[PDB]
This record gives structure tokens, sequence and C-alpha cells, in this order.
């Protein structure tokens, strides 16, 4: 697995699939909004006002298809060289050490029947 | 020259690895290693036409002999930029975990 250190823990270095999309979503509920703006700061490519039409054109659907699209807004602008790596310094602005590994489905036991 | 290694000689899975563990840091490190390979401004300029303006400098480099880690770890050290070197360092080694 590629991984690398970050806040003292291990992450696959990887581009987000749609299984980080559902997941991303259904994790942070109200961190949505947090992540999204720390992005901004990590990552130029998303400090445009994306986020205030985001909220606007998926509040159909709430906060799953609002955090669902915003994490491909990120793989849009390259996502065969964009990786977690990114997305990670979103998190850690907020502290959210645990949600960065438990994004990917680092919350399993690495193979221990469940 | 001093060692042997040249950056030109790894697998595209290994400048991915460089291209990615900088990608979430402080103002990318092409900027300052731009500067110090004597890269003309116009050069950097053209290779923004990318999100990862990084994977551009490490592959137009990679295209000469110049591109040696003796040559990359020399100006890595005077940018101050020893923490990457560190962090390739212990990418760049052998594992056993089957």
């Amino acid at each position: 697995a590629q991984t690398f250190l970050f806040q003292g823990q291990p992450v696959v270095n990887r581009p987000l699939s749609l299984k980080d999309q559902q997941t991303f979503a259904r994790s942070v509920g109200l961190k949505w909004r947090k992540v999204g703006r720390s992005l901004q700061r990590g990552c130029r490519a998303l400090r445009d006002p994306a986020l205030d039409s985001l909220a606007y054109e998926y509040e159909r659907e709430g906060l799953y298809e609002q955090a669902f699209q915003l994490l491909r807004r990120f793989v849009q602008a390259e996502g065969r060289r964009a990786t977690l790596q990114r997305l990670v310094e979103a998190l850690e602005e907020n502290e959210l050490t645990s949600l960065a590994e438990d994004l990917l489905g680092l919350t399993d036991p690495n193979g221990g029947l469940a | 020259k001093g060692d042997g290694g040249l950056y030109s000689s790894l697998p595209p899975a290994k400048r991915e690895e460089v291209e990615k563990l900088l990608n979430g840091s402080a103002g990318d490190t092409w900027r300052h290693l731009a500067g110090e390979l004597g890269y003309q401004p116009e050069h950097i300029d053209s290779f923004t036409h990318e999100a990862c303006p990084v994977r551009a400098l490490l592959a137009s480099w990679a295209t000469q002999d110049s591109a040696t880690l003796d040559a990359l770890l020399a100006a890595l050290r005077r940018i101050q930029r020893a923490d990457l070197v560190e962090s390739l360092c212990s990418e760049s080694t052998a594992t056993s975990p089957v």
C-alpha cells in the first residue's frame, strides 16, 4: 500500500473514489462546510465561491448531495494526480485526524471477520 | 558529482509518491527548486498549465541527465527543505509485510 505519514498516523495516498464521496458526506455530517472551507486554503483550485453555489444546487437532497459532489470537485481538477494528501490538510485545520483515516475505510480490523 | 542515482531512473509510481507527498504541504517546493536549478521564469509560468505544477517541474527535469539525486539533494539543502529529503528517504527503503 502506498501511504504517507500525517499527524503521526498512516493514511493510503491515492485519489478518492465513489466510496470516499459517500463515506465523507455520511461521516462529516455538519463538518461538510468546515472541510470545504479548510480545503480552500489548502487547494487554490477550490478557493472560488463554489461552496456558496454547492450549498444551494444540492440543498434538494441536503448534507449528503452537498458533500458527495464537493469531494468530486477536487477530483475534477486532476483526479489522476490529486490524492487524499490535499484533503487531509483540510481535515488538519479542524483536528479531524481520526476522520482522515476513517474516510478511506481504515476503521476496519484490516482482515478480522466483520 | 559524489554519489550514484538518477531520479529519471525511478519508476512512474515513485515520482507520483514525491508529487503527492508535497501536495498537502506548504507552497510547493517547485518554486524554491526552480530558482536554485536556474530554471527560467517563463518556463515556471508555462508549467502552471496543470493544477499540480510540481509534477511538471519534476517531469521536465527528468528529461535530462542533470536529474541526479545528488543534484536534487544539493538544491533542497540550499532552500532549507531537508524535511522533504527525510520523507523521501523513508519511502526509498525495503519492506516484507507478507
